[PDB]
């Protein structure tokens, strides 16, 4: 299948350099242009530039000219986006996309690379029980959860009972606090009957910090 | 440079159209207009190329057209899968911009009955208090439409400092859920008799309360 493969998520502090990559797969890399598109959190698509791998003819958007360097290594079917000095406001998803010339549209998109730029350093979460009680019980179903506090960077994933509990689960998006650290909650609705008999463990995975936490959540 | 409606909405089976308005230097210049669809949590994908043509795999219910300085996408027979963001794109001679992207449009499929939120307020765990922190967690679930207001109270008095709240997003059952957090010091937690999370949704209000003495 024709595919644009992008390098993984980056976490960087302001001032650091970064080069990310986009490898064409399943087609002749020189037969198309390759463009870069930025999408900042919650905002729209912005075209950054485009490059022909055949001769490295590069064209930049007026907004990004002199702010980034696009290059390509056609021997290994790879185009690059680099920064010499990252800003916090470079936090974004960056898409590689394959262009068709003259028409100038993008027919094939990479999955994107997330770049997080912050003065924060990687930190794994504290996990606290959101314990069930009469206050979270109504009519035989009860809510319990776990609070995933003060991690960086994003993402954490959360499962329940190592995946065996999937019905009723909702894991919310994260909050970014003024510390620069993220927090989220995962919740599940279970039967009240089970609180004394069924054990409930949330499994909190924070790959960026190489941290996994299991926390059994019990009635108060 | 390319202005779109920030939001379009419709019931399943209905027809909706998304507008893309440019100046004389881009769409008005006869340059082609292309459209991309971005489902939640996915990369964009090409939806319409050459004003009107459709890549293979794109349903017939998706249609494009151009008229003067504007263009428009048409979805006919909206279903639930079409809830996404849509971006138009073209080229502008003056700005030296091979690609100019539209402002974007969220399309929501309004085929769903109103649902009143379920609110759950958790006090700080004694574990976190031992860490010298106190976070109250107010979880709002199973609601539609997706607009909610959340207000926090300490002994009936508004508290706005130290509140963080997530924008509603959909649960697996296509209803909405949102969360709010109140971050206190242990001393603030214990210096009040109660704390409340107050959730307003379509005129109705739900107030959950916790107390340190519990």
């Amino acid at each position: 299948e024709v595919q644009l493969v992008q390098s993984g998520a980056e976490v960087k502090k302001p001032g650091e350099s970064l080069k990310i990559s986009c490898k064409g797969s399943g087609y002749s890399f020189t037969s198309y242009w390759i463009g870069w598109v930025r999408q900042m959190p919650g905002k729209g698509l912005e075209w950054m530039g485009i490059i022909y791998p055949g001769d490295s003819d590069t064209r930049y958007s007026p907004s990004f000219q002199g702010q980034v360097t696009i290059s390509a290594d056609k021997s290994i079917s790879t185009a690059y986006l680099q920064w010499s000095s990252l800003k916090a406001s470079d936090t974004a998803m960056y898409y590689c996309a394959r262009g068709v010339a003259v028409d100038w549209y993008f027919d094939l998109w990479g999955r994107g690379t997330l770049v997080t730029v912050s003065s924060a350093s990687t930190k794994g979460p504290s996990v606290f029980p959101l314990a069930p009680s009469s206050k979270s019980t109504s009519g035989g179903t009860a809510a319990l959860g776990c609070l995933v506090k003060d991690y960086f960077p994003e993402p954490v994933t959360v499962s329940w009972n190592s995946g065996a509990l999937t019905s009723g689960v909702h894991t919310f998006p994260a909050v970014l606090q003024s510390s620069g650290l993220y927090s989220l909650s995962s919740v599940v609705t279970v039967p009240s009957s089970s609180l004394g008999t069924q054990t409930y463990i949330c499994n909190v995975n924070h790959k960026p910090s190489n941290t996994k936490v299991d926390k059994r959540v019990e009635p108060k | 440079v390319l202005t779109q409606p920030p939001s379009v909405s419709g019931a399943p089976g209905q027809r909706v159209t998304i507008s893309c308005t440019g100046s004389s230097s881009n769409i008005g210049a006869g340059y082609d207009v292309h459209w991309y669809q971005q489902l939640p949590g996915t990369a964009p994908k090409l939806l319409i190329y050459g004003n009107s043509n459709r890549p293979s795999g794109v349903p017939d219910r998706f249609s494009g057209s151009k008229s003067g300085t504007s263009a428009s996408l048409a979805i006919t027979g909206l279903q639930a899968e079409d809830e996404a963001d849509y971006y138009c794109q073209s080229y502008d001679s003056s700005l030296s911009a091979l690609y100019v992207f539209g402002t974007g449009t969220k399309v929501t499929v309004l085929g769903q009955p109103k649902a009143a939120p379920s609110v759950t307020l958790f006090p700080p765990s004694s574990e976190e208090l031992q860490a010298n922190k106190a976070t109250l967690v107010c979880l709002i679930s199973d609601f539609y439409p997706g607009a909610v207001t959340v207000a926090w109270k300490a002994d009936s008095s508004p508290v706005k400092a130290g509140v963080e709240t997530t924008t509603p997003s959909k649960q697996s059952n296509n209803k909405y859920a949102a969360s709010s957090y109140l971050s206190l010091t242990p001393e603030q937690w214990k210096s009040h008799r109660s704390y409340s999370c107050q959730v307003t949704h379509e005129g109705s209000t739900v107030e959950k309360t916790v107390a340190p003495t519990e």
